[PDB]
């Protein structure tokens, strides 16, 4: 509980949330993502998880265009355990509470999935979300100004060997 | 992206105004979503965010709008290692040698059988970052590597800070929240408050190092060509570090560039510096910003914008629906008589009727002209002073400009490009009578929607990039959220759309609906008080609990 929200859909399906705190907020905006975007975020996190390899193989490219293990070896490098509990550990109690709100709404939407708005029901890759996922997807995002544009590059540095 | 901030002394309302035009990928993890949030009486905000972001990237509130363009700023710095001469793991800072640092990750990967096999790969690690490789550039041999340190791998405050300026009240609270956390990481933000502040920020996590030491940290050759190299083997090279900063190595906010006026700024992509003309920025540091040309988008915008009239709400919107690839004024009218002058020219004739029946726009309806156009210019781009009037320092807003059709051999090689162009374009297969909306579509299903505008590049302000798939070419990015605020007596009145539709999901009855509308260009209110809401006949209300 402390997980409410009220939820109004204006034309093209725009959400307007209410709720009397951030975990409510969070809850709202969740629920109304995923209704419209549920395949979208799990295939977004699969990627920013790096186990995008694991359902789908090394012949497959992310949404980003790059191949599948590359992405895989970055994003498992970026998002390790003691990099997204330290990140964690720097949140504000509201943007925790933002954060847990919407992972549990996203779930709610998920739970109650009929297939009316989500063409991926029954995918092993469609799943409840946590927050670290969030924090992946954050991450990822957060240096699409610097790392994130040498994945690639990051992925094929080895030392060289006996060459001429 | 665009964004254009129009104040007090400029507004036809004598308020604040602001259009935001950020131009994204139409799908994946930077795909916008539009929402509403309210908290009552504390929180109150609309826009687009990202895909899990739970805050509103780009809106309004109130008596504020706000938007963000990418920067030119740096936002992580590559170092050039010395190697250890006997050991290619290790690199030397003050004569010292220092052991790389190895981390292995380990993957699953299913293979054709469908079962799961372990890969391990090894990550090397410097004190500044993970080394990184380019074949042929940035190698690993014997003598030297690269490693990168990305500076916002330390901003854990970014989602603090979009959350800050979601409360934020007017400009002067925007400023205060964003030069306070110092969380942005890789754009400028502009806005305008309903008082009439015309606020441009370049405000986002940067390296700083003090002006004394770029010269010798500075690795010339390859800073000459874009990339913020330091030399990784000089303990002095590392960030400095200065007790204002929010963050240990970057750039105070006090450093960074500011404006705030009462009549207009804009940003299209370049750097801080003709912002607003009328002030120009300059004296940073060359990782913040630089005196450097800028793209067309800018040339056209500040080409609409300088000047006395008033600017009304349908001007900024018409910026973007007009489709006018501004690059074709600097070129075409050369172009033409060139054309003019080789009527005997076989080759040149369908080319040169296209050219001259041309709208000079990216419409739905604009003739093959914009094909030729393009295809021209991707070979014009390739020429060496080509131009009349080459780039003039002193005349930043009206140069490069004309072709220098006066030179025997620029003629030569501009009559070749065009005939090039025109091979390439007919050997395509394309009919002549096809009109761009023909050719540039976003497909919804197994139907296909016509999208209007072109690439940014050609100084089409309605920035749209497409690739060919099939027999058309299929939009990527570009014209996303679509924002355009006025702050009327009633509360802010905001216009737009979200060009590619508020669902990627084929099942949603908002998977195409505003995609039919940006084909058309017909924007809509975007609904942010009570009674706007609840005016509209398309209301659905639903409240949730667990």
């Amino acid at each position: 509980t402390g997980l409410a929200a009220d939820i109004r859909w204006t034309a093209y399906g725009v959400p307007h949330i209410r709720a009397k705190d951030e975990r409510g907020l969070g809850y709202g905006i969740g629920y109304a993502y995923a209704r419209d975007n549920a395949c979208l975020l799990a295939e977004e996190i699969v990627t920013a998880r790096g186990e995008r390899a694991r359902y789908f193989g090394s012949e497959g490219k992310s949404s980003a265009e790059l191949d599948n293990l590359p992405s895989d070896i970055f994003y498992a490098w970026l998002n390790q355990p003691e990099a997204l509990q330290a990140f964690w550990q720097a949140q504000t109690p509201a943007v925790r509470q933002l954060l847990e709100g919407y992972a549990a709404g996203f779930n709610r939407f998920l739970r109650e999935a009929d297939g009316k708005t989500t063409s991926c029901l029954g995918q092993p890759w469609l799943r409840a979300i946590a927050t670290d996922d969030l924090l992946r997807l954050t991450r990822r995002w957060l240096v699409e100004g610097g790392v994130g544009q040498f994945a690639d590059a990051l992925v094929a540095a080895a030392p060289p060997g006996a060459e001429k | 992206s665009n964004a254009i901030a129009v104040g007090s002394e400029r507004s036809a309302d004598g308020k604040g105004m602001l259009l935001a035009n950020p131009h994204y990928p139409w799908n994946g993890a930077m795909r916008f979503y539009q929402m509403h949030l309210t908290i009552p009486g504390r929180l109150d905000v609309m826009g687009a965010s990202l895909p899990g972001l739970p805050v509103v990237n780009i809106g309004f509130s109130r008596h504020l709008a706000w938007t963000h363009t990418v920067d030119t700023s740096s936002h992580f710095t590559l170092y050039r290692l010395a190697l250890d001469p006997k050991d290619p793991r290790r690199y030397l800072v003050d004569g010292r040698s220092l052991p790389l640092e190895e981390k292995s990750v380990a993957i699953e990967v299913r293979g054709a059988d469908g079962k799961l096999s372990r890969v391990e790969h090894k990550v090397y690690q410097s004190i500044y970052g993970p080394l990184v490789v380019w074949p042929g550039k940035l190698d690993w041999n014997r003598s030297e590597a690269y490693a990168l340190r990305d500076a916002n791998l330390e901003n854990t405050r970014v989602l603090q800070q979009w959350y800050s300026i979601n409360q934020a009240s007017d400009v002067a609270d925007l400023r205060r929240r964003v030069e306070a956390l110092q969380g942005i990481p890789w754009v400028n933000t502009l806005a305008a408050d309903e008082q009439g502040n015309a606020l441009y920020m370049n405000q986002s996590v940067v390296p700083y190092l003090k002006p004394e030491l770029i010269p010798a940290c500075a690795i010339p050759q390859l800073v000459a060509e874009g990339l913020p190299a330091l030399q990784g083997q000089d303990s002095r090279c590392a960030w400095s570090r200065d007790p204002a900063a929010a963050q240990a190595g970057i750039t105070p906010a006090a450093q960074l560039p500011v404006l705030l006026r009462r009549d207009f700024v804009q940003n299209s992509n370049d750097s801080a510096w003709l912002t607003n003309p009328a002030s120009p920025l300059q004296g940073f540091s060359p990782l913040v910003s630089q005196e450097k040309p800028i793209g067309p988008r800018a040339r056209y915008a500040l080409s609409r914008l300088q000047g006395k009239q008033p600017l009304e709400a349908k001007t900024l919107e018409e910026m973007v629906t007009a489709n006018h690839v501004f690059s074709a004024d600097q070129v075409l009218p050369d172009l033409l008589r060139l054309c003019r002058d080789n009527q005997g020219e076989k080759s040149l004739a369908r080319a040169c009727a296209a050219l001259a029946q041309w709208d000079r726009g990216a419409n739905l309806d604009s003739g093959s002209g914009f094909v030729y156009f393009q295809r021209f210019m991707q070979r014009f781009a390739e020429l060496d002073g080509a131009w009349k009037e080459p780039f003039d320092a002193q005349r930043p807003l009206d140069t490069p400009q004309g072709i220098a059709l006066d030179r025997p051999q620029v003629a030569t090689q501009v009559r070749q490009a065009l005939a090039d162009a025109a091979a390439e374009v007919e050997k395509s297969g394309i009919p002549d009578g096809a009109r761009w909306g023909d050719l540039q579509v976003s497909t919804r299903g197994q139907e296909r929607i016509a999208i209007p505008g072109g690439d940014g590049h050609f100084g089409v302000y309605n920035a749209i990039q497409s690739v060919r798939k099939g027999d058309h070419l299929e939009v990527v990015g570009g014209t996303s959220y679509i924002q355009l605020v006025t702050f009327p007596e009633e509360g802010p009145k905001a216009r737009g759309l979200l060009a590619f539709s508020q669902s990627s999901d084929p099942r949603s009855p908002h998977y195409r609906d505003q995609t039919e509308l940006f084909s058309r260009q017909q924007w809509q209110t975007l609904p942010f008080s009570d009674r706007q809401i609840d005016a509209d006949p398309q209301l659905q209300r639903l409240s949730i609990r667990e």
